[PDB]
Parts: structure tokens; C-alpha cells; sequence
């Protein structure tokens, strides 16, 4: 759908700016993380259950996208979708709460200033 | 005459011929006119610039230029001898002519010389007064040799404000380019930085005064070769429509993945068309161009296409 | 030549082991780095490493002119990265993540 | 008896059909006999395993399997459903059955199920008393569905020493795998670590005791997908020829760049031939195998081949 692409574009927007929907989710997660005594526990789980609803919408859209008729568009960018799909699982699931690199060139580079 | 289109000038796996033809189909459909062939990882463009083409490669390059011509798209061929050329050497200059000769035998009429992400060697010290003189001299000799092509481009080392030493208006390097580079050769500029957030009218007035011409923008706004986890599906934004009467063209260097570039090219086409007839953002809204680009893109997702 | 591929295989050897020719250069370079009659030794050793740095470029360029572009095109990117580094080593002797990243950075790891 | 060859199992750009056919020719030439189709970034193998092939894809897989048979090479088709399969779902098993059925119609006889580089989901926690059980239950149902193919391979989640929780010999997962997994299904093993420096003869006898069988090595000695700046042109080293009478096979996952695997596959063949008839280094020296490989390789460089 159109609203599906709007969200997709907002997650992979511009180099110095995230899309509205992208910035919205980021702002809320930052807030949930930063928050008988007082009844502000009412607003936290209301706002946390609304966010677990937004983590469920974004992922429903992702599975939908993978079932597209155009496999040519999909095979070019799904690797990026697959990564944000994993990072929103552990985001939701959170809220619910080599090694000696470069080879010979690299080894020679470690003995060089710059 | 304004050059608006796409520059495939990124690091990574270059596009296939199939994709390049479909791109010409898209550019023509969206009223765009240019294509600059500059794949940084196409060995016969950068690294192995001296290496001539084989029959099979000539055959492929022939079919592609034929396809551009067929879709009213200008095919500009780029070459980057910068990393290892010896400017004073007549064997190097002869090699640059042989390859561009072979490339014009493939139907190419437009060309480019890039000296961007490139420290002088003894012989060019004897022969050349500075770095800016070395490039300018070899570029002017090639342009004239190639019979002065209507479309000849040049990418400076200082292609953005950030790369200019000491600054844009007082760069001895740009001073030499604007003064000694023939008036029929165009200069590429990426804006204030390599990936400019915005390209102010004022910033271009400043560059145009030193290079003594309006530049062709090499846009890196949708480029994603600098981060493996980044993709840009947003709209062409930060470049006023007031810029069109102050440039010779706009060539967007977009995402490495061909199919992700629908919005990047679509929104660029809308921005151009909104003020295609200049004067000396009221006419364009990135927000609006994105609404249209996605609506049009959404129909492509429903069309069956096998990989 | 065989001695060239023997050099080529020594610089791109195994994950936990560099080849002999590769290991020698690094060792000889780690030596020049650690030194300032006894000057004649460093001078002769600096001059002989400088020659070593110049032969490896010669093998690198020779390789770039190979008839088999199919082999060359697959591995010359590695050769070009160690040639850039061989040069400044010699010249030295002469002398973010996107919205996914924005999210993963706020998660316990 | 022994499965020796190459496994295209690396992350990165998978080889083209032209390269694969050429590999089979080299394999047959060097008396090697097997090939395992496991490209991590071929979506139909891993990420989009549920997706069936299209007419065109089916046609080339048919050409490739035909080519494989022509060169007396065992083509093993692998699938990695592990990143998101619901083990208890009868639709997920039916999808894996349909996908492997389509591949058997292409000419494939030998298959493989990979469960590496992958927490249980509620639904599977009901039905399955553990992961090892869930993977073995699905593997055994597919093996029998596929009419008990002669060559069938299984890759465990704990595929190297380091991955076994708590240790190799005491691992409840390997115990379960060796116990409950059918004796006709092979188990893959990459030695002490992912990229094992050495593969001790004591190391694999310890594994053969928990998995209750001799394993097939998935050697990552020449694998270079984990570091952009590294290439491995060295000899097959660290694995004694005494290991051959103790294994059912060795399949090397080499460099991403096809043409750089000459020595990788050459030295392996020398290693396999130096003790193919044994008793459950004297016969092979990597130093001497390396000289023989570079001597044969050298001639190839001088043969003209255009890109």
C-alpha cells in the first residue's frame, strides 16, 4: 500500500534526516526508556503497549513487502529491511521488559604513523 | 541546454547492461536527458584506465551507447587517470587519446576526465608549475584532440568547499582551473561538502566567480557507498529551484542498488521540471514530490518480475 | 615467473600465518623502525629493504600486465592495497548505521 | 566413501553459473568429487528459502546440475531455513518439501539442511523438548520424505568446538543430534574453531563420540568473507592426512573471489590423494604442495582471457 511505502521511505530517508514516522518511533522509544506511589505507570504501559502496537505494524508491513510481485525491487533492498526487522524485534522485546584485521597490509599499517 | 540525469559514479558493484538500458527508459519517461558512466570500481575507468577494450566489451559498450541514443539520452563517458597518471609523459597522454578514440568508435560523442580523490612526481615538477596546471593542460589537450566535444566535463580535486585549500574564493587551485581551463569544458561540483545537506544559491555564486562558469552538480545526496547499513529512499531535498538558472546541469550519483533509486530519480525529475525555464522553496516541495514518487513506485511492486 | 607467484602467495598466505617472504619484510621493517660504524648497518639495511620495496612493485606491475585478465580482475584489488602501503612504508624509511544504528545504540549490548 | 570438494558457503556475492561449470571441470581434473551449493546471500537458499524458483532460475539450475553430473561431481543442494522457520508448523514443513521437490525435478539427488549462525518461539516450546530435537525432527522428516537420499548432510548450530555449550564431549545438543538423528544423514564440522588453525586427530575423535558417527569437514581455512582486506592463496595446512580414514569427507569454503581459489583447491586435492586409502606429516607437506600448485597456476596467467 501507499502508507506502507511512506513508512518504508521514512526508515531509509535522507543522509542528515530520518522520515516523520521514523523520527516518531525513535522519539517514543527514547521516552519509554527514560520513564503505591504516583499514577504515571498508567501512562508508561499505555504508551508502551501503543509502541508494541507500532513495532507490530512496521513488521507486518515488512512481511507484506517480502511477498511483493516484483522480486527485482525487493532483492535489491531487502537486505536493509531484514536488518531493521531484527533491530525492532529486540527494541519491542526490550520495552516488553578476524579480531586482528587487515592482513599483511594492516600489520604494516600499524607500524606507520597516520 | 541543461544536463539533468544520473551519474553512476560510486564504489561497489557497477550496474549491469540490462539495468543501464532500463535506466535510459526511466530517464526519457521522466523527461531527464543525461547519463554519466563513471563506475569507480569498473577497472577500465579508474585502476586499469590504460587497458583497452576487448571485442566482447566493445560489443557491449556499442549496444549501450546505441540504447542511450535511442532513448534521447546523452551518454557521457568518464575516465579517471588520477591515481597513477604522469602528466608530463607523452606515452600517458597518447594512451588517454587511444582509449577515448576507441570509445568514440563505439558511438560516444560526449566525454569526462575526473581528478577527484587523488603529491606530485619529479617529472611533473620540472614540466608543471602546479597540480591544477597539470590536469588543466592534459584536459585541454584531450578536449581539442577529441575535436572539442559539445559535452566535455572535468572533475576537480577540490570538488566541494570542504576539499578547497585554503577556501573556495581564495583557492590557488580553483583560480588556475577557472583561468586556464578552456571555456567549452564543464566543471563538476558536489556543493559545500561531499554529501551536501543543502546547496545554497550563495555558495554556487562564489564557486562560479572563481571557476569563471556555472558548474554541473555531481549530487551525492542519495549516495550510500560510505555505509553498508544506509539506504536513501527519501526525496531530492536541500537544493532550491532558484539553482537551475545558475547551473549547466545536475547529475545524481545515487544508491549502489539500482532498484532503490526510483524515488531519487523521480523526485529529481520533478524538481527539474518545476523550474526547467530559469530566471537569474516556492516551486518545489520534497514532501510533495515524495507523495507522487511513491504513488508511481507502488504500481511497480505489483507488476510480476522474477529475479 | 614462479618466484613472483611465490612472493604473491607469501603476502596473502593463511589466516594465522604470513608466508616467509612476507614475514621477512615485516621483521626487517620492525628492525629499521627500532634503530637510530653501527650507522653503516642501518644504512645498508635501509638501502637493501628499499630495494626489496622496489622489487615487489616490479612484480605488482608485471602481474597487472598479465594475459589472464579473468584471474587478475578477481584479486588485483588486494594487490593494489598492499602496493599503496608498500610505497609509504618505503617513503617512511627514506624519511552512522542509520535509524537501525540509532535504535541498536539505545539497546543493551 | 569420501566426500571431497568445494562448498560455496561464504557471505558475499555468489559465483555465476559460468564459474560453477569451470569449478566442476577443475574438480574432476584434480580427482575431487563433490560440490555443496550453500551461498549465504542467494536469497532462495537462506533469507527467502520459502520462495520457489521461476522458469528461468529452474532452467539454469537444471543446466548446472546437468554440468555437475557430466563432470562426475556430486551436486549437493543446501537450504538454511533456521533464521525464521516455525519447526512445529505443518505449513513450514510442506514449504521445505515443495522447495526440495522442485530441486529434485531439476536433477538433484543429494541435499543438505543447515542450522548454523541462528531463542525458541512459544509454539515450538510446547511441541519440542529442545532446539536440537526440533531441528532433528524436521531434518529426519525431510530425509525420509525425500526417499532417504544416499548423500544428505546436516549442519548443527554447534558446528565447531567453540560453539558447543558447555563443551564438545558434554554438549546435550550434540548428544541429542547423535542419538535422535538418523544414521544415514551426515553431520558437518568445521573443527575446534570456525576457522581452525589446526584440526587435531584427537579433536574429531572426540566429536565422532557425541554425534555417534564420522563427520564431514566444512573447512573455513581459505574463507575470507569475514575481512575485506584479506585473501588466502596459501596451502591446505593444519589438517593431518591421518584424518582421512576418520572422516566421511572434507569440503573447503574458500575465498569469495573465484579465481583466487586455485591453490586453495589444488593443495586440498594433493592432500586427499596423498592418503585416500588408509587406517582408522609423512604423506603431505604444504610447502611442496604449494610449489606444485603455483607451477600449474603460473601457466594460466600467461593464457589470454578477456574480462
Amino acid at each position: 500500500t501507499l502508507e506502507d511505502l511512506q513508512l518504508l521511505a521514512d526508515l531509509f530517508y535522507l543522509p542528515y534526516e530520518h522520515g516523520p514516522k521514523g523520527a516518531q518511533m525513535l522519539r517514543e522509544f527514547q521516552w519509554l526508556r527514560a520513564n503505591k506511589d504516583s499514577e504515571k505507570i498508567e501512562e508508561w504501559r499505555s504508551r508502551a503497549a501503543k509502541f508494541e502496537e507500532m513495532c507490530g505494524l512496521v513488521m507486518g508491513m515488512f512481511t507484506r513487502l517480502s511477498n511483493c510481485a516484483n522480486r527485482t525491487i525487493l532483492y535489491d533492498m531487502y537486505s536493509y529491511v531484514w536488518d531493521i526487522k531484527s533491530i525492532m524485534s529486540m527494541v519491542k522485546s526490550f520495552v516488553q521488559w578476524w579480531a586482528f584485521r587487515g592482513g599483511l597490509a594492516g600489520e604494516f599499517q600499524r607500524l606507520l604513523p597516520i | 541546454r541543461f544536463l539533468c540525469g544520473v551519474v553512476e559514479g560510486f564504489y561497489g558493484r557497477p550496474w549491469v547492461m540490462e539495468q543501464r538500458k532500463e535506466l535510459f527508459r526511466r530517464l526519457q519517461k521522466w523527461e531527464l536527458n543525461t547519463y554519466l558512466y563513471a563506475p569507480k570500481d569498473d577497472y577500465k575507468h579508474r585502476m586499469f584506465w590504460r587497458e583497452m577494450y576487448s571485442v566482447e566489451e566493445a560489443e557491449q559498450l556499442m549496444t549501450l551507447i546505441s540504447a542511450a541514443r535511442e532513448y534521447e539520452i546523452e551518454f557521457i563517458y568518464a575516465i579517471s587517470p588520477g591515481l597513477d597518471i604522469t602528466f608530463s609523459n607523452p606515452k600517458e597522454v597518447s594512451t588517454l587519446k587511444r582509449k577515448l578514440d576507441q570509445v568514440s568508435q563505439f558511438g560516444c560523442r560526449s566525454f569526462a576526465l575526473l581528478f577527484d580523490d587523488i603529491n606530485m612526481c619529479a617529472a611533473d615538477k620540472e614540466v608543471f608549475s602546479s597540480f591544477a596546471h597539470a590536469q588543466v593542460s592534459i584536459t585541454n589537450e584531450i578536449y581539442q584532440y577529441l575535436g572539442e566535444p559539445e559535452t566535455f566535463l572535468f572533475c576537480p580535486t577540490e570538488y566541494c568547499g570542504t576539499f578547497c585549500y585554503p577556501n573556495v574564493s581564495q583557492s590557488p587551485y580553483l583560480r588556475t582551473v577557472g583561468e586556464k581551463l578552456l571555456p567549452g569544458i564543464e566543471v563538476l561540483w558536489t556543493g559545500p561538502k561531499v554529501v551536501s545537506k543543502e546547496i545554497p544559491v550563495e555558495s554556487i555564486e562564489e564557486v562560479s566567480k572563481i571557476i569563471k562558469r556555472a558548474p554541473v552538480i555531481w549530487d551525492n545526496i542519495h549516495a550510500n557507498d560510505y555505509d553498508q547499513k544506509r539506504l536513501f529512499l527519501g526525496p531530492y531535498k536541500g537544493r532550491s529551484t532558484e539553482l537551475i538558472p545558475r547551473l549547466k546541469g545536475v547529475l545524481t550519483n545515487p544508491n549502489c542498488e539500482f532498484e532503490a533509486n526510483y524515488v531519487a530519480i523521480h523526485t529529481l525529475a520533478t524538481w527539474y521540471k518545476s523550474n526547467m525555464n530559469g530566471v537569474r522553496d516556492v516551486l518545489y516541495s520534497p514532501q510533495m514530490a515524495l507523495k507522487l514518487a511513491l504513488t508511481e513506485w507502488l504500481q511497480e511492486f505489483g507488476v510480476p518480475h522474477q529475479y
